[PDB]
RNA sequence: AACUCUAAGCGGUGGAUCACUCGGCUCAUGGGUCGAUGAAGAACGCAGCAAACUGUGCGUCAUCGUGUGAACUGCAGGACACAUGAACAUCGACAUUUUGAACGCAUAUCGCAGUCCAUGCUG
RNA sequence: UGGUAUGCGUAGAAGUGUUUGGCGUAAGCCUGCAUGGAGCUGCCAUUGGUACAGAUCUUGGUGGAUAGUAGCAAAUAAUCGAAUGAGAGCCUUGGAGGACUGAAGUGGAGAAGGGUUUCGUGUGAACAGUGGUUGAUCACGAGUUAGUCGGUCCUAAGUUCA
């Protein structure tokens, strides 16, 4: 009778929330992500899956550290301080 | 560094709940109910309450809200009456 | 634009003025100095500073309503001036949006900052006349 | 209240700075107490001013730690990782200027007698 | 506004509309038709009669599969229905127009409906 | 489920916050495209599902 | 009559057509600037009012320093600290969560240890 | 698109409705009138993503079927009737009254699952293929407290991998 009835016995979550990507695609039984190769060094970023890379790429996230690296390059990675050529006394 | 201790007595207690049901528990059961950090292990809550507000804490029972926050129900020693202390914190 | 850094391109220029960070927005939101003030300081224009008296050279008012700028609302690209308001159906007097490129600045606030900028404007005034 | 300047902090001893952190934190809490009722200035801004005041005081005391560490580790080789010029990974390992200019004894002879001299051709 | 035929030097007239009102597109068309060019005072009495099942509204355009009612033989057509919800909304808008008529100081007795036009609103 | 793992409870809890109808004073902003909150997840209309 | 047919006027319905566009596309030009000094990406919590976008990390819609020099703005708490500074940029000093190469071991568990330093309580 | 008519133009462009008048065998053109609001065209050369009725074409919209024809019919199924409201057979509800499932339950709990759905308050449009003041709706708030129950821990089938 396994027609809609085949849908009716579907209660057992095969995939749970990815530790790497939250895309809910990690196989309990194989302990491995479809897509994002779950704790086996490589993320499985396929060049056949052009769209997959597009999701996984830089720019989908805030790119926090690396954005600051770009501006510092133009500064020629200087540690110091520019400060102030003229007065400028803070008194009340 | 060294990196300063990231759970001060302050941070542990974010707010008092002040909700309608929570206020009743001050009156009747002598409990002061606080919104707490999800990092606060109960024993954090006791320490912080004791230190900030001078109160001897008897027991602490801790709930997680479906709003991703903690509620800590802090039972006070019978020497300290709740309702005075709530209004020392300034909140009716 | 003869130099290679250089957008004549319509789409790019529209990025610049519409999406303008507030400091570029001041430049855009400059108003020319009154014929009086042009004799005194030899300055074309200054970027609107709150207590500046203003006369609106266009729409509906076309000469006068000698009033002081409440705030330069740079994100709306609009300047609101005290005494210049449009009657709403709900009796509520709401300020008329006045672009500073419609305006004469009649009175300039003097700060050490403001004077220095008038002075920059004074010094360059000599140069291209020379040229 | 008048939002703390960094300049005002920097005169003060570290003991006074830590002391002001306690006092601002008690004030932050008293203002959080107000926040419940929709606190005395109808929507509560003052809570933002004081939270950011605590941030600024923390920073000035941290910068004084940071320079304290820098002056101790000054004259001392192998300074802690966060004092080391976080430039980029590649640049750090990319051969110090001394150790790029290094020329074989023979190359010094070759160059010493025959350095390319600024001459000319022709009519 | 634009009542779409504007009757008599617009000083003699008071008007009504109602879009989007959630009543059956062509029930309203057919009830409208039974009111058109009829004295208003009689017209309300006819609409009251419809709901009281004394009289059937004649189902002229949108004929099928409307069975049959004896009570439409007054209007010479075999097929009548009592479509109560439609008749109620036309009633409300008649009373609005009469209320508007009193404001203009139009003579109550001499109100005749000279136009009803029902058009289809967005589904 | 019925007693939800803590990771699940945090994700669902954030989702409950999303299900709120936009403050109506934000709708009045200059170049405000926001008419409504439109990502309102009503649990028997849009699950979270899978 | 009604309806139907045919045409026209007017009203609907519907979004074609036009004109616009802070976007797209393609070619050219300059530069080389991720990561165990803990990345890119993910999750999580954050605005006076936000639920997202965007921004950020527990100092959470952002902080130093620096530049400019008075906004933000929907409503407002604020606005004050416009002369030492708003706010935006610069962003070279710091912070930079839980993670993820991901590093004590695990992960339908935010689960469970070991170690050093340290705090309160009891002694 | 190059050139040009020192072209037209917010004093109304283009667009478009049009028993305006006319031209050409036609492809098609102009003009009037109404609407309109911000830009546009003729001519000579120059290039094409260049003209549609169709492709069981595509995509969006709309008819006749049909303001109603299928139907909205299994589990009898209500009903008196008080309260309220804009409206009330149900849904709001008491009292009342016909019955239903007939403790192997349409009950009383939980797992697997759900994810705020629970609950109070407000209660309108949309939704409940019917109404609907009421709801698992919509809006606004609150609520899930453990040393002893589970997770945890442990191993199994089995797995992650130095």
């Amino acid at each position: 009778t396994k027609g809609t009835s085949s849908f009716g016995k579907r209660h057992n979550k095969t995939h749970t929330l990815c530790r790497r990507c939250g895309r809910s695609s990690y196989h309990i039984q194989k302990s491995t992500c479809a897509q994002c190769g779950y704790p086996a060094a490589k993320l499985r970023s396929y060049n056949w899956s052009v769209k997959a890379k597009r999701r996984k790429t830089t720019g989908t996230g805030r790119m926090q550290h690396l954005k600051v690296v770009r501006r510092r390059f133009r500064n020629g990675f200087r540690e110091g301080t520019q400060a102030k050529p003229k007065k400028a006394v803070a008194s009340k | 560094v060294p990196t300063r201790n990231r759970m001060d007595a302050y941070n542990i207690i974010k707010y008092p709940l002040t909700t309608e049901a929570a206020m009743k528990k001050i009156e009747d059961n002598n409990t002061l109910v606080f919104l707490t950090h999800l990092r606060a292990n109960k024993n954090h809550v006791r320490a912080a309450v004791r230190k900030l507000y001078d109160i001897k804490v008897a027991k602490v029972n801790v709930l997680i809200r479906p709003d991703g926050q903690k509620k800590a129900y802090v039972r006070l020693a019978r020497d300290y009456d709740a309702l005075d202390i709530a209004n020392k914190i300034g909140i009716i | 634009k003869q130099n290679p850094f250089v957008s004549s391109s319509r789409r790019k220029n529209r990025k610049r003025h519409f999406q303008a960070p507030s400091h570029i927005r001041r430049r855009l939101m400059s108003a020319p100095l009154s014929k009086e003030l042009r004799q005194k300081y030899n300055v074309r224009s200054m970027p609107i500073r709150r207590d500046d008296e203003v006369q609106v050279i266009r729409g509906h008012f076309k000469g006068n309503q000698v009033g002081k700028v409440v705030q330069a609302y740079r994100k709306k690209f609009v300047v609101y001036v005290e005494k210049i308001q449009r009657e709403n159906a709900n009796g509520t007097n709401v300020y008329v949006g006045i672009h500073p490129s419609k305006v004469l600045i009649v009175k300039l606030k003097l700060d050490k900052d403001r004077k220095a900028i008038l002075e920059r404007r004074g010094k360059g005034r000599l140069a291209a006349l020379g040229k | 209240m008048v939002k703390v300047k960094c300049s005002e902090l920097r005169i003060k001893d570290k003991k006074e700075l830590t002391k002001q952190l306690d006092e601002l934190k008690n004030e932050l809490l008293s203002l959080r107490v107000a926040k419940v009722t929709g606190g005395a200035p109808s929507k509560l801004s003052k809570i933002r001013v004081v939270r950011k005041a605590i941030a600024r005081v923390y920073i000035v005391m941290h910068q004084k730690q940071k320079e304290n560490l820098r002056k101790v580790f000054k004259n001392k080789k192998y300074k802690p990782l966060d004092l080391r010029k976080k430039k980029t990974r590649a640049i750090r390992k990319a051969l110090s200027p001394r150790d790029a200019n290094r020329k074989t004894l023979k190359e010094i002879r070759k160059r010493s007698v025959f350095p390319q001299r600024k001459f000319a051709v022709k009519a | 506004g634009r009542y779409s035929r504007e009757s008599d030097n617009v000083a003699k007239s008071c008007k009504a509309r109602g879009p989007n009102l959630r009543v059956h597109f062509k029930n309203t068309h057919e009830t409208a038709q039974a009111i058109k060019r009829m004295p208003l005072r009689r017209a309300q009495r006819y609409l009251k009669a419809v709901i009281d099942q004394k009289e059937c509204v004649p189902f002229r355009r949108f004929n099928g599969g409307v069975g049959r009612c004896a009570q439409a033989k007054q209007w010479k057509t075999t097929q009548g229905r009592w479509p109560k919800k439609s008749a109620e909304f036309l009633l409300q808008l008649l009373r609005n127009a009469e209320a508007n008529a009193d404001c203009k100081g139009l003579d109550a007795d001499r109100l005749v409906v000279h136009h009803i036009q029902v058009n289809r609103a967005q589904c | 489920a019925a007693h939800k793992s803590f990771r699940i409870k945090q994700k669902l809890a954030k989702k409950l916050k999303q299900n709120r109808s936009v403050p109506q004073w934000v709708r009045l902003r200059t170049g405000n495209t926001i008419r409504y909150n439109a990502k309102r997840r009503h649990w028997r209309r849009t699950k979270l599902k899978l």
